[PDB]
């Protein structure tokens, strides 16, 4: 898996590859690893498919109930704290590397990492999963403060494409989402729409 | 008789044990809260039952979270236990959700705990009413009041205890929406002096607290010199 | 292997209007024969028997606890249990121990107490049921038994022919297994009678 | 018989000699202590809840005084009777719904939510150690197949779906008003649903409302999310009615 | 085991083989691996046989309680949630690998469900030791919106690919077809394998077997 | 809560347990139920209360329960209570069989249930069970046996006895007619009908109105049979012919 | 915690009065009828249904337990809903173990046993309902009644609720052993007409039938058709 | 009457008669007095003797190095509460390696003692305490009651004829803050002496004294050890 999210002024961009593996068998080549937790809050999931689905379902439940009781949209920081609480408490029984990203009216676009072990840190952009190793250098060199939504989408697609090329556990299609006050926009890059970089022939 | 248990309705649909608990509140001396442009101010008529007690003994104003004050009337040991419930609910909210409990949610949670003590023969209703006040830039000023049945509402101004109606009628004279906390403390002190029956009960302390823009959203005792000035304004206003 | 500690073999087999169930008679502990008349087939009804191979202590416990349940069932209900319902009862009993099972894999053979239709089945140690129309086998010489049964069994056999086939399947199968044998017992179940025989058998 | 009593049958939920549960009967009287009446009406396109909004005290923050509650995004409710009891029943409905969704993967139907609340209330009528809640819940939502729904449940644990219904002090009068009006309608079905609700309320109370004296909540087939009308929105209805 | 499913224009086709093994020995030649969940939902099972049986029976039963109560036909999402939350709770110790398919008010839905409790919602899925053979058929020939007969052809070919290339699979092909209008439970769909016929006879006459003891007990 | 607790498990001032006594009043109003021991068997005969024309007749009896292979009982009192106790009797009997691999001796079954009934009079704050039971059985220690138990958890063994309506009158008739050591199943059957004829004085006795079970040994096995109505009509006929002789 | 003492006890004359009073709630309930025909069973009941405002289809008095078993009642509706839920759960527990649908009598015995508990267990009153339970198994129809004490009885035909004593005498002078189901449905509805007051529509009665195909509620349009002759 | 047997039953005047009755247990105890200066907190108690040959009941109890108590009411309840106070003090030293602040301990007592006043079948504690302590905030005298309320005091007396002792303590309290230890104890003894019948006096058999302060761990003086304090009541 490769997962990523990036803050911009007014929102966030999230992406993931789409590969689920058991050993080196691809059990799903078009996985949707970006899961809605509330109207403008998503999580990107890496690690164990079972663990991350169960935790996402449980947090969706907690956050939905909390939000009805308060009669307001939830804070992105609150969704992240709920993930963290569960991933930290059960760190010995779960294999879950999560990015929480979304928009709320109080703090705008936000990205939180909850890596394995259950720490939580806010970041300008976050990457995770096995494929993220291959793109640390790329993102460190390419990230610019003040990118637009469209630049964040391009940056995310490029990063994920590079990771997918090199990581056996990542591949398939790129799923993107943009979240802002006006809502959620989802898309898929497939086939020729995935950014392409030549293999280096002599 | 139909009035021995909170699990027994009377034939007209009343729960007399809750109504009796309310009488305990109505026998107590008066507490007031006022919401204004930039926060909330609390005042209590704290009756001094012996000159042997220290100034500050038996406080009726509590901090339940750094941003939340509580003002009580009724049976004081029940009120303190409720302050501890409120403290724990605020604490557990921060631990679970990672931010400061919104006032309304804190009021509704402790109200439901109060309400749970009005259904059963196994326990008795709390003999207390209390106000909760806070301020933040995001939420503004908020003042809630909870009674022994567990009802919770928001207020511009509120009074509990035995001179409740006399207090309310004075509070209604203020345009509190356009006043600051510094102006309101004087008016709180004034109103406590108006409704205090100096013939029937000889000695009292004024207790004052506030939360607002001026305390940076922290619930705090009103400083000694401001309280003394407020008392002096109230006393001369009584003239 | 836990299931070979005591050794043992059972099988059941279906004919026209009749069923047969058979078992070796050895009770042993690893290499050592301890007795040669150990009961592994138990009546659960006039025309319904259960055979259990596996760890001898669990053979006995599962037979007994099954009997406890069945007796309560029959007293409460109006009636004799159906073969299929016994299977289910047994399945439930075994699967309750899914995470620390009894080490026994029973076979059931019977006629329906009202219609007299033939029924046979087997279950694994955690209660997975398998109903067949021919034969079932369980024990330490399952492969030997499969070989005999597959080669000999035929549809719609009369009681005399079913007896010969089950007997020959058992005797020859157990004769290739070090920890089964010391005698074979066979029950033929018909509408109107049960016939019980011990066979002339190798005692090594 | 006829109002007979033995032992503790007026104190706890045991049978009287006629087979009645006095403590349950008294819980219905507790519904009226609050002095309020609510009305709900369903048509082909929407369902509506209307209730009285009484702010006697000027010092109340009137935005916190409501009897309308969101249960889920798609289910609304009006509560009538003892206030803290009602809040508690609202929280429990919120919990039941959220738990249904988590376990079953689709939103709780309004009928099942009403039934579950009713079954919880039933326990209080059979177990002696607690009293019934002195409140009545009316739920509205859209069912994908049956259209707009109005359900009500009560302190006896009875529940029913309705074309229209009411609760509180003028419940009977509202019931007669609404019965008389549906009989006249074709296919016995309300069509002007917000108007009927407000008119019914206004008739049985004899008030003729200001927009701050009632609350109105709605769900529609085109917009199933539960919505609370603003004052201005309510006023537009009161003015459309005023002029005919 | 080879189990598989496909979403077609108007419904779901589920498929399965009928072999069960104990070690590398065939124990059942005609095991039924396509399980009833509700009148509109079926579930193929692979993995530990007692666990697939018991898990599908329990969920079918709890779903029957659910539908009796709602008065409505159940939803596939519901069976999926219930199965996954149970399998997650047991941490993978219930060795049920499932292909869950049905048709409900929102149309046809197909899920694969793994023992640790993960699920994937997909238009074609396969499970069991023959799942790669069956998946290769699907990748090569699946089209969206197939007609009923095309989808049946494709699922039987996929099961056949497991039957013939996987030692854990064999015997017959069973199908289940589920649409808004119809449920066809096709057991067997095809019998591609057969025992050869017996060339000799071993019809052993009475007295062949020597007998030590006999007791006749007459019954009623 | 102390106000509402009716205190079912306390002594009264004379050392009595009122709930127990009140339960015994309920039993005395239930259908008459007698038990008679003979040399070759034991029997239960009971008044049926289920006699309305529109009843459907679906079980093998109304108040005769098989307990295990060698024992049966009948009951007088609250029916639903009897269903609980008989179910518990069957469980006890199977727990014993499980543990020892032989049938529970009759008196040990009766004692085991009576300890449950006793406990309900001493702790728990619950109403006792409104049931008296007659038990018939065979075991290898004492042969054919007949026991009686009541809501106090007291029991005793009997050669003949009666519970339910008109018990006292029925026991006097038994005292007079029963022949210690000399009864057969056939003469115990005759005596049973004689007794029910006098104690159902409301009114003329009929096969629809009684149930008879017998318990015998045939070929090392216990047989427990509810008599068919044809057999019951024949016994009533014979009793009526016998009263024809009575003078000359 | 819960009151641990019985709220039903013996009176000095040997009566369990709370059970008697529960029976009085039943007797004041809306009438219900069951008739066992040769080839099936019918259950019918009156809706105590005021108002045209009620959505008659929103809640049902005649309910399925299993494919082959159904229920109706007389007395307190919310109490009935408890027992329907438990009966359904009992039926499923049976099926999970035996893999055969629960025989009607076994279902009745288990439900009756729940009702007995509520006459002895701590801090609770008995159920103010009597149930009529129908089913088909072993090739044959069954009709049972279960009362607030937990006592149960097998009937050929019976009535319960308001005016039940007369309903029973009406059935006595009208039931015969060889009667068909279609005829039985009629006579069930006639038995309800005896105590109706209101003019019967298909919206204020409910009818359920049990035969070899299973248990089901008759639809409004099916009831409408039987009502045309009545 | 119907309102006076259960601590869960409010009366129609908004009172709880069981709490009021429990307070009677304290009013019938023998008197004790507590007072403080800037630097010390003192407890003085009268010990009641059942006969001329009995010792005289213990009235003053050690809680921690910085805390002692004086008791009036049911002795068994006094011990139960004293054991709870001891344990809370041990816990605070174990966890934080510092003495539990006196006012925090008293809040703990309030919360503990409130609980049975709200549950059926439970009863209030039938004991009143005077609590003497010293911490970073100086000396303290607190009073606890069966109602669970508590009070921070300049000085106090509870028990039989304690009103006389309170009157004495009001009369001289403006002197207390500046008193040396000897003066302060004498003031405690004179207040206590007001509670006695005119005949009778303070003796070494009937007086007990507890002292804690800036330089002095909580210490109890009985029998011959009170003679120094009784001499020069001059
Ligand atoms: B990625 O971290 O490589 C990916 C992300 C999940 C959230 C989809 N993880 C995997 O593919 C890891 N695989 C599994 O958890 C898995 C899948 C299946 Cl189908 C069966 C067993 C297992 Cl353990
Ligand atoms: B398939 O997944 O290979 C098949 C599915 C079942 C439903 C038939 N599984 C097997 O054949 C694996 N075997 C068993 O679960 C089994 C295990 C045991 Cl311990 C005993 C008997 C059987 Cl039949
Ligand atoms: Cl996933
Ligand atoms: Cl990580
Ligand atoms: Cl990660
Ligand atoms: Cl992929
Ligand atoms: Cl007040
Ligand atoms: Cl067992
Ligand atoms: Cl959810
Ligand atoms: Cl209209
Ligand atoms: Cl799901
Ligand atoms: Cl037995
Ligand atoms: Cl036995
Ligand atoms: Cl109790
Ligand atoms: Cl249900
Ligand atoms: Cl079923
Ligand atoms: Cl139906
Ligand atoms: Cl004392
Ligand atoms: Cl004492
Ligand atoms: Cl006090
Ligand atoms: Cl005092
Ligand atoms: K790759
Ligand atoms: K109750
Ligand atoms: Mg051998
Ligand atoms: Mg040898
Ligand atoms: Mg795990």
């Amino acid at each position: 898996t490769t997962i990523m999210a990036v803050q911009f002024d007014g929102g966030v961009v999230l992406g993931a590859d789409s590969r689920t593996t058991t050993g080196s068998y691809i059990a799903n080549r078009v996985t949707d690893k970006l899961t809605p937790i509330h109207d403008r809050i998503f999580c990107c999931r890496s690690g164990s498919a079972a663990d991350t689905q169960a935790v996402a379902d449980a947090v969706t439940y907690q956050l939905g109930f909390h939000s009805i009781e308060l009669n307001e949209p939830p804070l992105v920081h609150t969704a992240a704290s709920l993930f963290k609480e569960m991933c930290y408490r059960y760190r010995e029984d779960l294999m879950a590397g999560i990015i929480i990203a979304g928009w709320d009216p109080q703090e705008g676009g936000q990205v939180y990492s909850v890596p394995m072990g259950g720490m939580m840190v806010r970041q300008s952009f976050a990457i995770g999963g096995s494929g993220s190793s291959y793109i640390y250098g790329y993102v460190d060199a390419t990230y610019r403060e003040g990118m637009t939504k469209e630049e964040c989408l391009q940056f995310t697609a490029n990063a994920l494409a590079l990771a997918m090329e090199r990581d056996g556990s990542s591949g398939g299609v790129i799923r993107l989402a943009a979240i802002a006050e006006s809502g959620v926009e989802r898309q898929v890059l497939l086939g020729d729409q995935i950014p392409k970089f030549a293999v280096a022939t002599l | 008789g139909y009035d021995l248990s909170a699990s027994t309705f009377s034939p007209d649909g009343r729960v007399f044990q809750v109504e009796y608990a309310m009488k305990a509140v109505e026998n107590s001396s008066t507490a007031i809260g006022i919401r204004c442009k930039d926060g909330v101010v609390f005042g209590v008529e704290k009756l001094v039952l012996s000159k042997l007690y220290e100034e500050g003994s038996n406080k009726r104003l509590f901090n339940v979270d750094r941003h939340v004050g509580m003002a009580v009337a009724g049976l004081l040991a029940d009120a303190r236990s409720l302050a501890d419930i409120a403290r724990e609910e605020a604490s557990n909210f921060r631990s679970n959700f990672g931010y400061n409990i919104p006032l309304k949610h804190l009021a509704d949670r402790v109200a439901m705990y109060v309400h749970a003590y009005t259904l059963y023969s196994a326990v008795r209703p709390f003999g207390c009413s209390f106000m909760l006040g806070s301020y933040s830039v995001n939420d503004g000023a908020q003042l809630y009041m909870i009674d022994p049945s567990g009802v919770s509402y928001g207020y511009w101004g509120c009074a509990i205890g035995k001179a409740r109606q006399a207090a309310k009628t004075e509070i209604e004279k203020l345009q509190m929406k356009e006043m600051t906390c510094r102006d309101i403390v004087k008016e709180v002190a004034k109103i406590i002096y108006i409704v205090h029956d100096e013939v029937k009960d000889k000695a009292f302390e004024l207790e004052l607290s506030w939360v607002g823009e001026l305390t940076n959203g922290r619930h705090e005792i009103v400083p000694k010199d401001i309280r003394e000035e407020a008392e002096k304004y109230a006393k001369e206003s009584l003239k | 292997s836990i299931m070979s500690y005591n050794g043992g073999a059972v099988m059941a087999m279906k004919g026209k209007n009749c069923v047969a169930i058979a078992a070796d008679r050895r009770f042993g502990i690893q290499a050592q024969m301890v007795t040669t008349d150990f009961q592994k087939i138990f009546p659960m009804g006039d025309r319904l028997y259960i055979g259990l191979a596996g760890l001898a202590t669990d053979v006995q416990t599962v037979a007994q606890r099954l009997k406890f349940r069945l007796n309560l069932y029959e007293l409460k209900e109006g009636r004799q249990i159906k073969p299929y319902t016994l299977m289910s009862m047994v399945a439930n009993l075994l699967y309750e121990k899914r995470f620390g099972p009894y080490y026994t894999e029973p076979v059931i053979a019977g006629l329906d107490p009202k219609t007299f239709k033939p029924f046979i089945c087997s279950l694994d140690l955690i209660g997975c049921p398998m109903v067949t129309d021919d034969f079932v086998v369980s024990g330490t010489c399952a492969e030997q038994m499969y070989g005999m049964c597959e080669s000999l069994w035929e549809p719609n056999m009369d009681p005399d022919h079913l007896f010969e086939t089950i007997s020959q399947a058992m005797l020859n199968a157990v004769d290739r297994d070090a920890v089964s044998g010391m005698g074979v017992i066979v029950h033929i179940i018909e509408k109107d009678k049960i016939t019980t025989r011990t066979l002339k058998a190798r005692m090594d | 018989s006829r109002g007979s009593s033995a032992g503790f049958d007026r104190h706890i939920t045991i049978f009287s000699p006629e087979g009645r549960l006095y403590q349950v009967e008294y819980a219905f009287k507790a519904i009226n202590q609050g002095g309020l009446t609510s009305v709900a009406v369903r048509g082909k396109d929407c369902a509506v809840i209307v209730t009285q909004k009484k702010v006697p005290d000027k010092l109340l923050d009137s935005s916190t005084v409501t009897h309308l509650f969101k249960i889920t995004e798609n289910i609304g409710c009006v509560m009538t009777g003892m206030t803290a009891d009602s809040r508690s029943q609202v929280q429990r409905a919120r919990y039941e719904a959220a738990n249904w969704k988590y376990k079953y993967g689709y939103e709780i139907p309004v009928d099942m939510l009403c039934k579950r609340i009713a079954d919880i209330s039933q326990v209080y009528t059979q177990n002696a150690e607690m009293r019934p809640l002195g409140c009545c819940m009316i739920l509205i939502g859209i069912d994908e197949e049956q259209g707009p729904q109005v359900y009500k449940c009560d302190p006896a644990g009875y529940y029913c779906g309705f074309k229209a219904t009411a609760a509180g002090v003028k419940q009977t009068e509202s019931t007669s008003f609404l019965e008389k009006k549906v009989k006249k309608k074709f296919d016995w079905t309300f069509e002007q649903t917000v108007e009927t609700a407000i008119t019914c309320l206004s008739t049985v109370l004899s008030i003729d409302f200001k927009p701050s004296e009632i609350e109105v909540g709605v769900v529609t087939v085109e917009n199933p999310k539960f919505r609370i009308l603003t004052e201005a929105e309510i006023d537009a209805h009161l003015v459309a009615l005023a002029e005919r | 085991t080879t189990i598989a499913g496909v979403v077609y224009k108007d419904g779901i086709v589920l498929g399965a083989d009928t072999r069960a093994t104990e070690g590398m020995v065939v124990a059942d030649k005609n095991c039924s691996k396509i399980h009833f969940i509700s009148p509109n939902i079926y579930c193929c099972g692979a993995g530990t046989a007692a666990d697939t049986d018991m898990t599908t029976q329990l969920i079918s039963s709890n779903l029957e309680l659910h539908s009796l109560s709602t008065g409505r036909l159940p939803r596939v999402v519901t069976a999926n949630r219930m199965l996954k939350q149970m399998l997650f709770r047991y941490q993978g110790y219930i060795g049920a690998a499932l292909v869950l398919g049905g048709v409900d008010v929102t149309g046809p839905h197909l899920y694969s469900i793994y023992p640790h409790g993960s699920t994937d919602k997909l238009p074609y899925v396969t499970m069991g030791s023959g799942s790669l053979a069956a998946m290769a058929v699907f990748e090569d020939k699946f089209r969206p919106d197939m007609e009923e007969e095309e989808a049946k052809n494709l699922v039987s070919e996929a099961i056949a690919a497991g039957i013939f290339n996987d030692l854990g699979s064999g015997s017959n092909i069973d199908l289940c077809v589920i649409s808004k209008n119809k449920l066809d439970f096709l057991r067997p769909y095809t019998v591609p394998n057969k025992k050869g016929t017996r060339l000799g006879r071993y019809r052993c006459e009475k007295g062949t077997t020597a007998v030590l003891t006999e007791k006749i007990t007459p019954l009623e | 809560s102390r106000r509402y607790d009716s205190r079912t498990t306390i002594f009264s001032p004379e050392g009595r347990l009122y709930q127990v006594e009140y339960a015994m009043e309920a039993i005395g109003h239930a259908g008459t139920c007698l038990g008679i021991l003979a040399n070759d068997g034991v029997l239960l005969a009971a008044e049926r209360r289920n006699i309305h024309k529109l009843l459907d007749e679906v079980f093998f009896s109304e108040k005769i329960y098989k307990l295990n292979e060698d024992m049966a009982c009948s009951v007088a009192g609250i029916t639903s209570d009897a269903n609980v106790l008989t179910n518990e009797l069957r469980l006890i009997a199977q727990r014993y069989l499980l543990q020892y691999q032989e049938p529970i001796p009759c008196e040990q079954l009766v004692t085991a249930l009576c300890d449950i009934k006793q406990a309900y009079t001493q702790f728990g704050g619950k109403r006792p069970f409104g049931v008296s039971l007659l038990y018939i059985g065979w075991d290898k220690h004492y042969g054919f046996q007949l026991y009686q138990s009541d809501p106090s958890g007291n029991y005793g063994g009997w050669k003949a006895t009666c519970i339910g309506n008109n018990s006292a009158a029925a026991v006097s008739m038994l005292k007079q007619d029963y022949k210690e050591g000399e009864m057969t199943l056939k003469s115990a059957l005759a005596l049973a009908i004689k007794v029910l004829n006098k104690t159902m004085d409301v009114s003329k006795l009929s096969a629809e109105k009684v149930e008879i079970a017998t318990l015998t040994r045939e070929n090392g096995k216990t047989v427990i049979r509810v008599l068919k109505q044809k057999e019951v009509e024949q016994l009533i006929k014979k009793h009526e012919e016998e009263e024809a002789k009575a003078e000359r | 915690r819960g009151y641990s003492f019985s709220l039903t006890t013996f009176s000095p004359s040997g009566k369990l009065v709370q059970i008697e009073y529960a029976l009085a709630a039943v007797a004041g309930g809306a009438p219900s009828v069951g008739i066992k025909a040769a080839n099936g069973v019918v259950l019918a009941t009156e809706k105590k249904q005021k108002s045209i405002l009620y959505d008659e289809r929103s809640v049902h008095k005649v309910e399925p337990i299993t494919k082959h078993i159904g229920l109706v009642y007389s007395g307190m509706g919310p109490d009935y809903r408890v027992l329907v839920h438990r009966a359904r759960k009992l039926a499923q527990q049976y099926y999970l173990v035996y893999q055969e649908p629960i025989p009607t009598a076994q279902l009745v015995q288990r439900v009756a046993s729940v009702m007995q508990e509520y006459t002895q267990s701590g801090g609770v009153r008995p159920f103010g309902v009597s149930l009529l339970i129908c089913g088909w198994n072993e090739g044959r129809p069954y009709l049972f009644q279960s009362d607030p004490s937990g006592a149960y009885f097998a009937w050929k035909a019976t009535a319960m609720g308001k005016n039940y004593v007369n309903g029973k005498t009406f059935l006595e002078k009208r039931y015969n052993e060889d009667l068909e189901l279609e005829d039985a449905i009629h006579t069930a509805i006639l038995t309800l007409k005896e105590s109706f007051e209101g003019q019967m529509t298909e919206d204020n009665i409910e009818v359920g039938i049990c035969n070899e195909a299973g248990f089901r509620r008759l639809t409004p349009t099916e009831v409408k058709d039987y009502l045309a002759a009545i | 009457n119907q309102y006076d047997n259960d601590v869960t039953v409010w009366s129609p005047q908004g009172r709880i008669h069981q709490i009021e009755y429990a307070m009677e247990a304290v009013k019938q105890g023998s008197a004790t007095v507590g007072l403080k200066s800037k630097t010390h907190a003192v407890l003085v108690a009268l010990k009641r003797a059942q006969s001329e040959l009995a010792a005289h009941q213990k009235k003053i109890l050690h809680v921690d190095n910085h805390i002692g108590i004086s008791i009036a009411g049911l002795t068994a309840d006094a011990r139960l509460l004293c054991n709870f106070m001891r344990q809370e003090c041990l816990d605070s030293r174990f966890v934080f390696d510092r003495p539990l602040p006196v006012s925090r301990l008293v809040s703990l007592i309030g919360s503990k003692t409130q609980i049975p006043t709200q549950r059926y079948g439970r009863r209030p504690y039938g004991v009143g305490l005077l609590i003497a302590g010293y911490d970073d905030m100086g000396p303290h005298i607190f009073q606890t009651c069966p109602s669970a309320n508590y009070f921070d005091c300049r000085a106090m007396s509870i028990g039989a004829r304690s009103q006389s002792a309170r009157t004495y303590l009001e009369r001289h309290m403006s002197e207390f803050m500046e008193c040396n230890l000897n003066e302060l104890v004498k003031h405690g003894l004179r207040a206590l002496r007001e509670t006695l019948p005119a005949e009778q006096d303070l003796t070494t058999k009937n007086v007990s004294i507890g002292i804690v302060g800036k330089d002095l761990e909580f210490t109890i003086y009985d029998d011959d050890d009170v003679s120094p304090f009784l001499e020069g009541l001059e």
